RNA sequence: UACCUGGUUGAUCCUGCCAGUAGCAUAUGCUUGUCUCAAAGAUUAAGCCAUGCAUGUCUAAGUACGCACGGCCGGUACAGUGAAACUGCGAAUGGCUCAUUAAAUCAGUUAUGGUUCCUUUGGUCGCUCGUACUUGGAUAACUGUGGUAAUUCUAGAGCUAAUACAUGCCGACGGGCGCUGACCCCCUUCGCGGGGGGGAUGCGUGCAUUUAUCAGUGGUGACUCUAGAUAACCUCGGGCCGAUCGCACGCCGGCGGCGACGACCCAUUCGAACGUCUGCCCUAUCAACUUUCGAUGGUAGUCGCCGUGCCUACCAUGGUGACCACGGGUGACGGGGAAUCAGGGUUCGAUUCCGGAGAGGGAGCCUGAGAAACGGCUACCACAUCCAAGGAAGGCAGCAGGCGCGCAAAUUAC
RNA sequence: UUGCUGCAGUUAAAAAGCUCGUAGUUGGAUCUCUAGCGUUUACUUUGAAAAAAUUAGAGUGUUCAAAGCAGGCCGCCUGGAUACCGCAGCUAGGAAUAAUGGAAUAGGACCGCGGUUCUAUUUUGUUGGUUUUCGGAACUGAGGCCAUGAUUAAGAGGGACGGCCG
């Protein structure tokens, strides 16, 4: 189906989709009730999340991921994986001997929820810490700001 | 000495990691409970914190829920038909979580008859064996006649379940990990996913 | 290392006990109990070092095993039992009752109380939860779990408990213009009045406290304990009125006394 | 105390190093009256060890028919001290050493809303509707007969205990609450029929466990939180719902106070384990690396105390890199610190506090809350002890002490 | 005599034979708040957090001192302070200095105006069926206003053209 790519059936675990409906409501329309939660630290849940048909267990709005710890930023460098992106973090390390700086970068893999559609390389993204999701992914994309 | 340690893996960058400490106890794993169909054989293993974990080696009977009207019954597991992860376990008859399992239809039908008194999985002409006639066409007081007449409107089972009842066995997805909890519990498939798993089971062969 | 540690080296013990270097290699090692190892006081220290009753370690267990010492109206023979903040130590042999309050410089002071005041204790509620047929529950800083609390008691409020029973007599809300005491950090043992709190979501809440002598300082929410309603305390204070007076007038006071 | 002085020339002014000068550590020489404080087999060999010792333990309160003692009172089950043994707990701390280890260890900072937790300290413990005034079988200790050259080796025979190992009931208990529901009453209806009460007989019921559904007491920055409702489930390798001990004795045949052992589960304390961000020495005569045999990510499971390529299956072709990846070296355990010193710096940190690691080298595991334990076991590899040649028993990088190694380090003490 | 503070490179040892060029470093004037903000940092000042021992340092005649954490008065009055703790991570002020951008085929700001879909769960004493507004969104058909919107043109640099020059 549109949402159905894999071998197993995709569905939000909290949502039940087999209620006894009478014909006046059955033949009228078809729509599954979409589950979403508000992450705490003053982040508005995007409209495409509360309206969309995507199924993702690692989405912070529409999955089983609670955001707690550090909130960082980064610039998108590679969007070449399935629902996860490589972001770069640039900073200046102070050497006290010379009393000068040196620039250094860190590349971290963050999970990008499929709500954030039509997001391009080069723009800045604010990411939130969560429980580990893969070998290297510990951070989840909270909001995008265009370059 | 099965290990679920991180330090035996390569780094993100791709370089090898040299281990500083040899394998610990808390890093141990155990062999997989390849849980077959057959009479109840469950072994227990002592785990961290001195707790117990029920390793079900061969399960026959588990309880499944009919969610659309909310009624759960103990049922004899018939056969494993489809497995999302790997196709080998479908041939070996191995029970794991989120595997599709044909189960017996007896208690749900008996519940439905005792609740509504409308025949399910009955053919046009089977002769009523003398025991069900005092559930289907039983006499009662006018209050209970009216009370049941009210339930007649609601009771309308979906077409997808009818042929399964007529065959006398339901498709059911296991929700309990039988290797860890020590039992094969779950739910009978219904609606969109029933059709998805039907067309997938048909496509497999 | 494997399993839990049983010993504690002398120099590794918390500074507010004031153990000297040469006496030994090990320390008291407060045993598991209501208060944290870092922020408690072994009875061996209180008897031997503070009250000067016992000389050696044997005399302390010779005192305790004769069952002359109660903590919060309950007999404790364990010489390394942790008695912490607001705990009332009772010696009914000599009829002496002590409450463990931190002094100005940030350590447990030998502050005596009347036997009539050794009946209750103040306690800060850590959490509030409900379970099993909804009898709500409360948990406090000294680990006393109490059933059926007053629904006006919220988290970070203070409760006054009668020691003979285990029931709440009265409670103080954590609001602006209330007498508090600091139990952690640089400002440990300073008494003052709340001015405001600055809520930092997903981080530690910081509160501003004004002292009686016009001194204003900040502290983390976790290291605050409400002791009085308005400005009037519900317990006796130490020798000093929790006023952090500086080294200049510390010297002036010391030289004035001479 | 922000310091300089000799040395190239026949003489001069330079660049420049060699030499001098002071401190600090290791060695070593010669010398050595008093007194306090005090490091000390780290460097080389984490090389090898004779011998002795370093982890054991009992209260009034789990088990006392050892005359090993004497004592009542003599028809009083058990006066008491108490060896031995069964049972409980500890032995995972401490001590030693620095081989390993280069985003690893470790340090500062945050997270477990993703997990376990002996113990202590609180809470809970007739909330469950179905022989009890105490149930069953054995085995130590002891006695008696033995084997082997041999060890903290043990077989056979005869008794006997439990807080060991099993089994298992009254009581609270009268009922209430969800369902199923023959019969009875009331109003309207000419009547049909419609609406409102009462019911005996059957079913299940509490907390914990596993799954599915419904509704939204208290809390969070945010729960798929906590609690509540509904249908059920509940492992014979069984989960709670007390067959236990001690001291004091009372009140009108029952009812009781003060403890001690226990106990499913929640909280707490001591932690532990996985993570988050930032930080490390030299090397390009190491420039591309990783992905056949998991490398980076996706879906589903397995395994685990849980989060996760931890592992399996099927897919995608990713992930890191001159901001120095990957590889190699280190006379590298990492910090708190030490020496020196105008200001800046340089060098050291095996070593008493914190964290990590290993007990000759690897590997595998029993018991337990906690070990991949070595003063626990099992195997191999290297060394080596006894021997009747059949077999038996090994682990000092614990304290002494010895051999070796070397320039380099103490007493088989109380 | 390893030079960041702070060294050399015409002849003492030393500037690549020469030019281009990616990464690296450096870079010209100019702009005086309505429970959410303001364009985001670096920088700087303050706050909490940060184990003792060590180091600095207060008190104290160890007989003096290195030390120690004691002690002092005729049952008493005392002390066991205080400071520093790179970097990074949290917190609140400042806005010079240094990066970044806010409107250019105007889908630009600010104001009232037309409609499409859906929904809030107050309302016709309570209760069942239709239609509503209010509360709150994306999409648009127009309109008024902005003193409507582009700083300068480096004795910086590219390019254009003009007459020569070697």
């Amino acid at each position: 189906a549109d949402i159905q790519t894999e071998r197993a059936y995709q569905k939000q675990p909290t949502i039940f989709q087999n209620k006894k409906r009478v014909l006046l409501g059955e033949t009228g329309k078809e729509k599954l009730p979409r589950y979403y939660k508000n992450i705490g630290l003053g982040f508005k849940t995007p409209k495409e999340a509360i309206e969309g048909t995507y199924i993702d267990k690692k989405c912070p709005f529409t999955g089983n991921v609670s955001i707690r710890g550090r909130i960082l930023s980064g610039v998108v460098t590679k969007m070449k994986m399935q629902r996860t992106i490589v972001i770069r973090r640039d900073y200046l390390h102070y050497i006290r001997k010379y009393n000068r700086f040196e620039k250094r970068h860190k590349n971290m893999s963050v999970h990008l929820s499929p709500c954030f559609r039509d997001v391009q390389i080069g723009d800045i993204v604010t990411v939130g810490e969560c429980r580990p999701l893969s070998k290297t992914v510990r951070f989840n994309v909270l909001k995008v700001t265009k370059a | 000495g099965i290990s679920r340690d991180n330090w035996h893996k390569r780094r993100k960058t791709g370089g090898k990691r040299k281990p500083y400490h040899k394998k610990r106890k808390y890093e141990l794993g155990r062999p997989a409970a390849n849980t077959k169909i057959g009479p109840r054989r469950i072994h227990t293993v002592r785990v961290r914190g001195g707790n117990k974990k029920y390793r079900a080696l061969r399960l026959d009977v588990g309880n499944f829920s009919w969610g659309s009207e909310c009624c759960t019954r103990k049922t004899r597991i018939i056969d494993v038909v489809y497995n999302a992860s790997n196709n080998e376990l479908v041939r070996t008859k191995t029970l794991v979580k989120n595997c599709i399992v044909l189960i017996d239809s007896t208690p749900y039908r008996q519940w439905y008859e005792s609740h509504y008194a409308l025949p399910l999985g009955r053919k046009k002409g089977a002769k009523l064996t003398p025991e069900e006639e005092e559930i289907l066409n039983k006499k009662r007081s006018k209050k209970i006649q009216k009370k049941y007449d009210e339930r007649k409107k609601n009771a309308k089972i979906s077409s997808l379940l009818e042929e399964q009842f007529q065959q006398g066995k339901l498709l059911a997805c296991i929700a309990s990990r039988p290797g860890q909890c020590g039992r094969a519990d779950g739910y009978v498939l219904e609606g969109k996913e029933l059709e998805f798993y039907l067309r997938k089971i048909k496509a497999r062969k | 290392a494997r399993g839990p540690k049983k010993h504690l080296k002398r120099v590794a013990a918390p500074k507010h006990w004031m153990l000297d270097k040469l006496t030994g290699v090990f320390a008291p090692r407060p045993s598991t109990g209501p208060h944290k190892l870092r922020e408690c006081l072994p009875l061996i220290i209180f008897l031997r070092n503070r009250l000067k009753y016992a000389l050696t370690g044997d005399e302390v267990k010779k005192i305790c095993m004769q069952r002359f010492i109660k903590i919060d109206g309950k007999v404790r023979t364990d010489i390394t039992y942790p008695a912490g903040f607001m705990d009332v130590i009772s010696i009914d042999k000599t009829g002496e009752n002590f409450r463990l309050i931190y002094d100005t410089k940030g350590r447990f002071a030998v502050h005596r109380i009347t036997p009539e005041e050794a009946k209750y204790k103040l306690c800060k509620v850590r959490k509030i939860f409900v379970g099993t047929k909804g009898i709500p529950h409360l948990v406090t800083h000294d680990a006393r779990t109490i059933r059926y609390p007053d629904p006006l008691i919220k988290v970070n409020d203070t409760i006054q408990i009668d020691l003979e029973t285990g029931k709440i007599t009265d409670f103080i809300k954590f609001d602006t213009g209330n007498l508090c005491m600091v139990t952690g950090g640089a400002n440990l043992g300073r008494i003052g009045v709340i001015t405001n709190r600055e809520r930092h979501p997903g981080s530690f809440d910081v509160v501003h406290v004004k002292d009686a002598n016009g001194n204003s300082f900040a502290t983390r929410l976790s290291n605050i304990f409400v002791i009085g309603k308005g400005n009037k305390p519900w317990i006796s204070l130490p020798r000093g009125k929790g006023i952090r007076l500086t080294i200049a007038e510390e010297r002036d006071k010391r030289l004035a006394a001479k």
